[PDB]
């Protein structure tokens, strides 16, 4: 019982940390996509200008 | 896209009108040479200076 009680919170904090890591990677490639998309926006704008 | 649209549409309208003003105001000044070019065409078609 003692070892299961400690392993519960161990797995809990491990999941917390790894999930924070994954959502951080998501919030990274999110702004990556935002960059790419605004770039495409301005190139389409200049295309229509020409 | 719409920004690149409204701007090009407005400048297109204003350039069309400006080119219309160019056209009507330069239409008749070149007719100073239509007479002499008709004359040289007649000279070519006859084979004489007349």
């Amino acid at each position: 019982l003692a070892e299961a009680s400690q392993a519960h919170t161990k797995a809990l904090e491990d999941a917390k940390s790894e999930a924070h890591r994954v959502v951080e990677e998501a919030r990274t490639d999110a702004e990556r996509i935002a960059e790419q998309l605004e770039a495409q926006a301005d190139v389409e704008a200049e295309r229509i200008k020409m | 896209r719409v920004r690149a649209e409204q701007q090009v549409a407005s400048t297109l309208q204003t350039a069309h009108e400006q080119l219309k003003r160019e056209r009507d105001a330069v239409e008749l000044d070149l007719r100073a040479h239509v007479g002499t070019m008709s004359a040289t065409l007649a000279s070519r078609i006859l084979g004489v200076d007349l």
